[PDB]
DNA sequence: TTTGAAAAGCAAGCATAAAAGATCTAAACATAAAATCTGTA
C-alpha cells in the first residue's frame, strides 16, 4: 500500500513520527467526506503534494524560479567562482564573465 | 466548521491554513510557519483566511517596526490585553502595562497574569498571535525562536485563552536551523511569469481605470480601457521581465513609472490599433531608466587612483623627466603586461609621501618661478576633506590618527566615477593603465 | 518628564548605608556587645508545604533500607581532633586564625567542620570555653559575591546593611573594638572558590581581618583544591591564609565499607512483618522474613568507588540504586503498588554499577536512520582521505552523492535513490540535498554529536566530530549495508 | 657603430607585519527606591 510506503520512506529519511503526523493532519482536515478520506488514505497523493510543497524553496526550487538575465548572471559568477581558487568574486568579474558569454554566444 | 477562501494561485496553501486554523484549541498547532520570500503572497493569503473567517480571532504584529526582543516582548503584551478588551467588553480586568515586561519569564507572568481574568468564559478559544516577519527584526539572533516555540508550554493547560502563535518568515536557512522542532510549515513558492501577469492585471487594471491622466487625455485630444490597460501591462512584462524576475513590487513600480508617459502618446488613431501605439511608445520599452570639487582635490583623487591601482616599483618608469648631472638610469618599465586588470579588484594602500610625489608629478605647471607645486596648507587641507567626504579610506574607521607612520591610505571611489573626474580637468588617466 | 527608558521591575531591600564606626560617638563609647539584645543572635516558612495524607502509603522492606542510605563519623578522627584542637586554643585563648582544609566532593569535609563545632558548643556550653558565635557562609548560595559582607555582619550584629556599609562595619569592628567588650565568632566559608572574585578584595578581607590583634575571628575555609591560593589568589593572600594546610583524601573502601554498614547497623540481618497482602513491613497473611544485604556486594561497591572517587555520596548512592533495582524485582513479582528471605546481593550492585558506565552514544548512532549515518559514513571517510579532523559540509555533500552514484549495483541502494533525491514522487524534481538532509544535520548537532562553525556559506562551513572516532567507526560497523560498501 | 657589464626585472620559498574581526570591558549616560540630611516649625 501507498501509506506503507510513506511510512518506509520516513523510516528510511526521518524516522520521527511528529515528522509523519504534520502530513497525515492536513490529509484528515482537507477531505469533505468519508469515501474522499478513503480514497485519500488509500491513495496518499496528497502526501506527495506536501512532500513537493515541503522542497518548494529549496536550492532546487529556487533555481527554477530564476529569469533568463538572473540564470545567466549566476551561471557567470559560478564560472569565476570555479576559476578562483579562494572560490571569490565580485560584480565586476561577473559582468565581464557575462558579456564574454554573450557575445561568443551571438 | 471553517471557511476556505479562494486565492487564484495559493489554493494549496489557503487549504492548508484551513487544515491548520480553526476556533478548536485541541486540533489547532501551536506554533504554525508560513515560509516564503518577497511578494508570494503570504500576507495576501493570510489576510483573506482571515477575513473569510470572522470568528476567528487574529492580533497581527509585523516584527520590522519593533526592531528587537524587548518591544517585540512589550508589544505582545499590550495588544493581547487590548484585543481582550474589545473582545470581551463586560470582563472586568486589570491594566498590566506592558512596559513591566522587560524578560521572556516577565512575558510568561503577565500573560498568565491576563489569562486567568477571562475564566468565566464558557467555551476554549483560541487567541491567534500572528508575527508576520519574524526574521525580519533587524537585532536577530539564533536563540530568540526557541523562546517563542516554547512560551506554549509555561501558560496554563486548562485555560480558557489558548494563544496560537503564526509565524511568517523570509529566509530558507533561518527555518532549515529549526527543523527539529517538527513545526507544521507551509511553504510560499515564487510565482510563475504567466502568474505575476495575472496577479499584476487583477491588481492594477483598476488602478490604471481611474488614472486622471488617460481620462484627461480622452477628454482633451469600458472594455477598450481594460484591453490597453492589460496591454500595457503585459508589454511592460514582456519587457521587463529579465530585469525583474519574478518580483511583483519592481514590475509595479515599472507600471507606475512608466503609465503616464505611455498614456501620453495615445491618440484617436492610437486608441485601436495596439501596434502602433506600441510603435510611438517605444523608447519606455527598450530601457528601464529607474533611477533619480576643486583643482587640487581632483588631482589628489587621481593621483590616489594611480597609487592604489600602480605599483610603487615602476613609478620611476613613468613619471620621471628630469635630465641629470650625476650619471644614473631610471627604471626600464614592466618587461612583460600582466592580464588580470587590476581595476577589477580591492585597491591596495600606500604612503602620504608617495601620495604627494605622484599629485605634484602630474599636476599642471625665470629663476624664482617655483616650477612644480609643494604641498601646502591647502594640499592637506584638501586631503583631509578627501577622507571627510569618504572617497578616501584608511585602514582604520574609528579613533584614527591621521599623523602615524603606520597608517596608510586607500581610494575608494569606482573606475567611473574617476574617469568622469580626469575627464572634467581633461587628464588622460586611461593612458596610465594602457 | 519623558523618560529615555524605564525600570518598572526594581526592588530594593530596606537596608541602611550607615557603618558601625558612626554607630557610637567614640571608641570610649560602645558599650559590652555581648550585653546587647540584637548582637550574636540573640523559619517562618515551614508551615508552607503540609497537607493532609488521606491514605496509607506503603512501606516495602527496602524503603527503610534506602531511607537509610541517603545522605540526609568512623573513618575522620585526625582530621577531627586537627581541626579541633585548633579551633579550640584559638577561643580560649582569644586569638584570630585561619584553619585551610580542602578535598574532592564527598569526602565529608562540610560533615567534620559541622561536627567539630557541635563539639565545642557543647565545650562552651559547659564553661570549658568562652562562648562564640557560629555562621555559616556558602559561596554557592549567596546571589552576589559581595553578599558574604552582608551576611556576617547580620550575624554579628543584628542590622540590614548595605554590602559596603556591611564591609566597613566588619573592618571596624574586627579592627578597632577590644576584645573585652566583645565574642569570638567562628565563620566557616564553604565553597572557597566561589567567593574568588576578579580584585581578590573579599578574601583579602576575610584573610586579613584573622591577622587582626583584637579580631577575636576563626575562619575555617574549605575548598576544592589543596593549591587554590596558589593558582588563583595573590601572594599577600596566600600569605596570610598559611603554610598549613588540612587535606581530607579520598576514602579507603574499608571506610566506605564502614560508613555504609553504619548506615546498616538497624535493619541489616534483621526480621520484618511483611504483610504480604499489601507489602507493608513492619520492623519487630503475615510473614517474618529476613533481610539482608551481602557483604561481599558491599565489598565490591566500595572497591569500585574507592578506587574511582572515594565519594561517600557515591558509594551511599551505589548501595541506594541496588535496593532500588531490588525493589523493583520484588514488586514486579506481587503487585504491591504504592497506595522468606529477601537480598540484595551483587548483581544488583553490579547492574547498578554498571548502568553509569555503559555509554548510550554507540546504542545512540546504532538506531539512527540511514540518512544521518550515512552522513557519519561520509566525513568519516573524508577524515580518512585527507587527513583533516575538520570537513567542509560540501564536501560531505559530494561525498554522499559520490557514495550513492558508485554503489549504484547494491540493492539497499537501487531501493532508496529516489526516497533520498526525490521522495518517491517522479512529480518532485532531482534535489542538490537528500531529503531530511537539514534534519539530521540539527540531530546530530543537538545530540552533541557533531560542532557546527557559524558561517552562513553551507558548503564551506565546516563540521567535527565531537565523539570520539572509534566510537564512531564501532556504530558504523554494525550497520548491515554501510558494513559493505 | 658596437659591446660587455652593471642596473634593473621576475620567481620560489618563507618569515613576518597588518588587516579584519571576535570578544570583552570601562566609562559616559540614564533611572530609581531607600536612606539620609536639612530646615524651618
Ligand atoms: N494570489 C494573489 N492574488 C492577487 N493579488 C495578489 C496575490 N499575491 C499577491 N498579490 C498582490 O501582491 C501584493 C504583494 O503580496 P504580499 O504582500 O502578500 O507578499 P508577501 O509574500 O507577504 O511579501 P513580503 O515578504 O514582502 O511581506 C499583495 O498585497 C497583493 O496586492
Ligand atoms: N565519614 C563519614 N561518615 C559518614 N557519612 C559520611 C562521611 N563522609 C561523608 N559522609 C556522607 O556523605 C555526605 C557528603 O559529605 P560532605 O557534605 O561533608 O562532603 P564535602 O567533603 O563537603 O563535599 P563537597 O565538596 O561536595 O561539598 C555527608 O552528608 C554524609 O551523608
Ligand atoms: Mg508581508
Ligand atoms: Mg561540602
Amino acid at each position: 500500500s501507498n501509506l506503507n510506503r510513506h511510512i518506509r520512506m520516513n523510516f528510511e529519511t526521518f524516522r520521527s513520527l511528529p515528522t509523519l503526523k504534520n502530513s497525515i493532519i492536513p490529509l484528515v482536515a482537507t477531505s469533505k467526506n468519508f469515501g474522499s478520506l478513503c480514497t485519500a488514505i488509500k491513495s496518499c497523493s496528497f502526501l506527495d503534494i506536501y512532500n513537493k510543497n515541503q522542497l518548494s524553496n529549496n536550492l532546487t526550487g529556487r533555481l527554477q524560479s530564476l529569469s533568463d538575465l538572473e540564470l545567466a548572471i549566476l551561471i557567470s559568477a559560478a564560472r569565476v567562482a570555479l576559476r578562483a581558487k579562494d572560490g571569490s568574486f565580485n560584480f565586476n568579474l561577473a559582468y565581464a564573465e557575462y558579456e564574454k558569454m554573450i557575445k561568443a554566444i551571438n | 466548521n471553517v471557511t476556505t477562501p479562494e486565492v487564484a494561485f495559493r489554493e494549496y496553501q489557503t487549504n492548508c491554513l484551513a487544515s491548520y486554523i480553526s476556533a478548536d484549541p485541541d486540533i489547532t498547532p501551536s506554533n504554525l510557519i508560513l515560509q516564503g520570500y518577497s511578494g508570494t503572497g503570504k500576507t495576501y493569503t493570510l489576510k483573506k483566511y482571515f477575513n473569510a473567517n470572522p470568528n476567528l480571532h487574529a492580533v497581527w504584529l509585523e516584527p520590522v517596526e519593533l526592531v528587537s526582543w524587548k518591544p517585540l516582548l512589550q508589544a505582545i503584551a499590550r495588544t493581547v490585553q487590548y484585543k481582550l478588551k474589545t473582545l470581551y467588553p463586560n470582563i472586568p480586568t486589570t491594566d498590566y502595562d506592558p512596559l513591566q515586561v522587560e524578560e521572556p519569564f516577565l512575558l510568561v507572568k503577565t500573560l498568565h497574569n491576563i489569562f486567568v481574568q477571562y475564566e468565566s468564559l464558557q467555551e476554549k478559544t483560541c487567541l491567534f498571535l500572528i508575527l508576520d516577519g519574524f526574521d525580519s527584526l533587524q537585532d536577530l539572533d539564533a536563540a530568540l525562536f526557541n523562546k517563542y516555540i516554547k512560551l506554549n508550554e509555561l501558560l496554563p493547560k486548562d485555560s480558557k485563552i489558548n494563544i496560537k502563535f503564526i509565524y511568517t518568515m523570509l529566509e530558507t536557512s533561518f527555518l532549515q536551523r529549526y527543523s527539529t522542532h517538527c513545526i507544521p510549515t507551509v511553504m510560499f513558492p515564487r510565482y510563475n511569469v504567466d502568474e505575476v501577469s495575472t496577479i499584476l492585471v487583477m491588481s492594477r487594471c483598476g488602478e490604471l481605470m481611474e488614472d486622471s491622466c488617460l481620462r484627461k487625455r480622452i477628454i482633451e485630444e469600458d472594455d477598450q480601457f481594460q484591453n490597453v490597460a492589460a496591454n500595457f501591462i503585459h508589454l511592460i512584462v514582456q519587457a521587463f521581465h529579465s530585469y525583474t524576475g519574478n518580483d511583483i513590487f519592481a514590475l509595479n513600480d515599472l507600471i507606475d513609472f512608466k503609465w503616464p508617459k505611455y498614456v501620453s502618446r495615445i491618440t484617436k488613431e492610437n486608441i485601436f490599433e495596439p501596434l502602433a501605439l506600441y510603435k510611438s511608445a517605444i523608447k519606455l520599452f527598450l530601457s528601464t531608466d529607474d533611477n533619480l570639487l576643486s583643482i587640487i582635490s581632483k588631482y589628489l583623487l587621481i593621483a590616489s587612483y594611480i597609487c592604489s591601482y600602480l605599483e610603487p616599483r615602476y613609478d620611476a618608469s613613468i613619471f620621471s623627466r628630469k635630465t641629470r648631472i650625476i650619471q644614473g638610469r631610471a627604471a626600464y618599465g614592466r618587461r612583460k603586461k600582466k592580464e588580470v586588470n587590476p581595476r577589477y579588484l580591492q585597491p591596495s594602500l600606500f604612503a602620504i609621501e608617495r601620495l604627494l610625489a605622484i599629485f605634484q608629478a602630474i599636476f599642471p605647471i625665470a629663476l624664482r618661478e617655483e616650477s612644480l607645486m609643494k604641498a601646502n596648507i591647502e594640499v592637506f587641507q584638501n586631503l583631509s576633506e578627501l577622507h571627510t567626504l569618504k572617497l578616501i579610506a584608511t585602514t582604520m574607521n574609528k579613533n584614527i590618527d591621521y599623523l602615524s607612520p603606520k597608517v596608510r591610505w586607500k581610494v575608494n571611489v569606482p573606475w567611473e566615477i574617476i574617469k568622469e573626474i580626469s575627464e572634467s580637468v581633461h587628464f588622460n588617466i586611461s593612458d596610465y593603465f594602457s | 518628564v519623558i523618560r529615555k527608558f524605564t525600570k518598572k521591575n526594581v526592588a530594593r531591600a530596606k537596608k541602611k548605608y550607615t557603618p558601625f564606626s558612626k554607630r557610637f560617638k567614640s571608641i570610649a563609647a560602645i558599650p559590652d556587645l555581648t550585653s546587647l539584645p540584637e548582637f550574636y543572635g540573640n523559619s517562618r516558612f515551614e508551615n508552607k508545604l503540609k497537607t493532609t495524607q488521606k491514605h496509607q502509603i506503603v512501606e516495602t522492606i527496602f524503603s527503610k533500607v534506602k531511607k537509610q542510605l541517603n545522605s540526609s563519623l568512623p573513618a575522620r578522627e585526625n582530621e577531627f581532633a586537627s581541626i579541633y584542637l585548633s579551633a579550640y586554643s584559638a577561643i580560649e585563648s582569644d586569638s584570630a586564625t585561619t584553619i585551610y582544609v580542602a578535598g574532592t566532593p564527598g569526602v565529608g569535609k562540610t560533615l567534620t567542620v559541622r561536627e567539630v563545632v557541635k563539639e565545642l558548643l557543647s565545650s562552651s556550653a559547659q564553661r570549658e570555653i568562652p562562648d562564640f558565635l557560629y555562621v555559616e557562609i556558602n559561596g554557592l548560595k549567596m546571589v552576589k559575591p559581595t553578599d558574604c559582607y552582608e551576611t556576617l555582619w547580620n550575624k554579628v550584629s543584628g542590622e540590614r546593611l548595605t554590602w559596603a556599609a556591611s564591609m566597613e562595619s566588619l573592618e571596624f569592628y574586627f579592627k578597632r573594638v577590644p576584645k573585652n567588650k566583645k565574642k569570638t565568632i567562628v565563620v566557616l566559608l564553604d565553597e572557597l572558590d566561589a567567593m574568588v572574585t576578579k580584585s581578590q578584595d573579599i578574601m583579602y578581607n576575610f584573610f586579613n581581618w584573622t591577622t587582626y590583634e583584637n579580631a577575636k575571628l576563626i575562619v575555617i575555609a574549605v575548598a576544592n583544591t589543596m593549591d587554590l591560593p596558589e593558582r588563583q589568589l595573590g601572594n599577600k593572600i596566600t600569605s596570610r591564609i598559611g603554610f598549613t594546610r588540612i587535606m581530607f583524601t579520598g576514602y579507603t573502601h574499608e571506610e566506605l565499607k564502614n560508613i555504609i554498614d553504619l548506615r546498616l547497623k538497624g535493619l541489616n540481618d534483621s526480621f520484618f512483618y511483611v504483610d504480604t497482602k499489601t507489602g507493608n513491613a513492619i520492623l519487630i497473611d503475615v510473614r517474618k522474613v529476613r533481610l539482608r544485604m551481602s557483604a561481599d556486594a558491599i565489598e565490591i561497591a566500595s572497591r569500585k568507588v574507592a578506587s574511582v572517587s572515594g565519594d561517600a555520596r557515591r558509594a551511599l548512592k551505589v548501595c541506594k540504586r541496588a535496593a532500588e533495582i531490588a525493589e523493583k524485582h520484588y514488586m514486579a513479582k506481587h503487585g504491591y503498588g504504592y497506595d522468606g528471605v529477601q537480598t540484595v546481593h551483587i548483581t544488583h550492585v553490579m547492574k547498578a554499577l554498571n548502568e553509569t558506565l555503559n555509554s548510550h552514544v554507540i546504542t545512540f548512532m546504532t538506531r539512527l536512520s540511514f540518512t544521518a549515518k550515512l552522513f557519519i559514513y561520509a566525513l568519516l571517510n573524508l577524515m580518512k582521505k585527507n587527513g583533516s579532523q575538520e570537513q567542509e559540509l560540501g564536501d560531505i555533500v559530494d561525498e554522499i552523492k559520490l557514495l550513492i552514484e558508485v554503489n549504484g549495483s547494491n540493492k539497499f541502494v537501487m531501493e532508496i535513490a529516489k526516497t533520498l533525491f526525490q521522495q518517491g514522487s517522479d512529480n518532485i524534481s532531482e534535489q542538490l540535498r537528500i531529503i531530511s538532509w537539514d534534519f539530521v544535520l540539527n540531530q546530530l548537532l543537538d545530540a552533541g554529536i557533531l560542532f557546527k562553525q557559524t558561517m552562513k556559506n553551507d558548503r564551506i562551513c565546516c563540521v567535527k566530530l565531537n565523539i570520539s572516532v572509534e566510537e564512531a567507526k564501532r556504530a558504523m560497523n554494525e550497520d548491515e549495508t554501510l558494513r559493505n560498501l
